[PDB]
């Protein structure tokens, strides 16, 4: 494998987690909104 | 329903991390070839 | 409540982890541009 | 970035991290405990 | 009960993910030891 | 530590992990099915 695709998966995987962590922070926003009312 | 979501989103994340991680391993296994 | 708190921590533990993911990204690029 | 500040931002990350993963094992006993109530 | 389990699952990969970043962490340092 | 220990632990590591997100997946899809019926 050559780093340039290395840098791309890097990359890739990157952006995939962090809306994963978006999706994370906003599901987490709506459980303590539930919980709180 | 909530909860059981968020469960899924954490595991998503951890996979996807575990992912990246192996790209750092490969890298280092790269890198320990060349120098040594 | 003690569900949906732990879930918070989870998620932070896993924000922390992400930042020592791209450190460790950070130091194969240093090593991989040295010695192209 | 420099690798004296890679090092120390190494440390700080993983302190916070073992910091967060000691308080989430405390409250996956306190959830376990309230599971039989 | 299986969702309390999931949170155990999950803090036992987050766990396991640190061990593999405290050995990625060892693998760059030794290398940047002998480049720089 | 040295290189031959660190690819040791690498793998040993590295199949800790699958096994346990092999086994959330299995008790995230049991939790969905027991949420829906």
């Amino acid at each position: 494998m050559t780093w340039e695709t290395w840098e791309r998966e890097i990359e890739n995987y990157t952006k995939q987690i962090y809306k994963i962590l978006e999706e994370s922070q906003e599901q987490q926003d709506r459980n303590e909104k539930d919980l709180l009312e | 329903s909530g909860i059981v979501q968020q469960q899924n989103n954490l595991l998503r994340a951890i996979e996807a991390q575990q992912h990246l991680l192996q790209l750092t391993v490969w890298g280092i296994k790269q890198l320990q070839a060349r120098i040594l």
